C-alpha cells in the first residue's frame, strides 16, 4: 500500500514532468516521495523498480531552473545514495555528470544534495564507482572545494531521523571531501536546530566518530576544522 | 534524510 503511494506520487511527477509543469503539486509530490524513501530501503527499492531514478533524472532535466523541484528530487537521490545495495543504479554517466554539476550549483539547498550523493557514492570506494575514474577523481576534489564555498543556509533545508548514514562517511580519511560533507551536514543541522539533532548526534555515537576525527594523525584541515565546530556545540550540549 | 516543510 505504501509502494502503491510511490509509485502513484512517482505517477504525479511522471505527469507533471510529462507536461513540464512546475507547481505546488509536484514539489509536494518530490517532497512525499523524498519522505517515503528517508531511512527506508525498501521504499528506495521501489523507487528504483518504478523507474524512478530515470524518471527524475528527467525531472532535473526538464526543470534545470527549478531549485525547490532540484532540492527535493536531489533530496530523494541522497536517500538512495544512502542504500549500498542501490549503487550500481546511480552509477549512470549522465545522471552523475548531472549530479556533478549541480554540486557547484550556488544554491546550496541543491548542491547540498548533489554533494551528499556525490559523497555516498565516492564512499564506496573505488571499485564501486563503475563510471569514468577520471571524473570520480575530478569529484573528490571537487565535493571538496564546492563545499567550502558553501554559505551558511538560511533555514533548515533537510531533516534527519538519524546520523547513522553520517558515520560511515566520517571514516573516508582517503576522501577527505566525503567526511567534509558529513561534518558539514552535521554541522548545519545541528547548528541549524540543536533541539533536535546534538542529543541524538551524541546517543549515536558521533562523538566518538566526531573525536576520531579531531584527534586523528591524518585529518585534512577542513574536515577537522568542522569537526571541532560540531563538537564545540556537542561539548557545550553535554554541560 | 527528510523534507523540514510538513503536510
Amino acid at each position: 500500500s505504501e509502494l502503491f503511494i510511490v509509485r502513484q506520487l512517482l505517477q504525479i511527477v511522471k505527469q507533471k514532468t510529462n507536461q513540464n509543469s512546475v507547481d505546488t503539486t509536484l514539489k509536494f509530490t518530490l517532497s512525499a516521495l523524498w519522505n517515503l524513501t528517508d531511512e527506508s530501503p525498501t521504499t528506495c527499492r521501489h523507487f528504483i523498480e518504478n523507474q524512478g531514478l530515470e524518471l527524475f533524472m528527467r525531472v532535473l532535466e526538464s526543470f534545470p531552473t527549478e531549485s525547490s523541484i532540484q532540492q527535493k528530487v536531489l533530496g530523494l537521490l541522497n536517500n538512495i545514495a544512502e542504500v549500498q545495495e542501490l549503487h550500481s543504479e546511480l552509477m549512470w554517466k549522465d545522471f552523475i555528470d548531472h549530479i556533478s554539476s549541480l554540486l557547484h550549483s550556488v544554491e546550496v539547498e541543491v548542491s547540498y544534495f548533489a554533494a551528499g550523493i556525490i559523497a555516498h557514492l565516492i564512499s564506496r570506494g573505488e571499485q564501486a564507482w563503475t563510471l569514468s575514474r577520471s571524473q570520480r577523481n575530478s569529484l573528490l576534489d571537487d565535493l571538496h572545494s564546492a563545499i567550502l564555498k558553501w554559505p551558511t543556509p538560511e533555514c533548515e533545508m533537510v531533516a534527519y531521523r538519524s546520523f547513522n548514514p553520517f558515520f560511515p562517511l566520517l571514516g573516508c580519511f582517503t576522501t577527505p571531501g566525503v567526511q567534509l560533507w558529513a561534518v558539514w551536514a552535521m554541522q548545519h543541522v545541528c547548528s541549524k536546530n540543536p533541539s533536535r539533532y546534538c542529543s541524538m548526534l551524541i546517543e549515536e555515537g558521533g562523538l566518538q566518530h566526531l573525536y576520531n576525527i579531531k584527534d586523528h594523525e591524518h585529518t585534512d584541515p577542513h574536515v577537522q576544522q568542522i569537526a571541532v565546530a560540531i563538537l564545540d556545540s556537542l561539548e557545550k550540549h553535554i554541560v | 534524510g527528510y523534507i523540514n516543510v510538513f503536510a
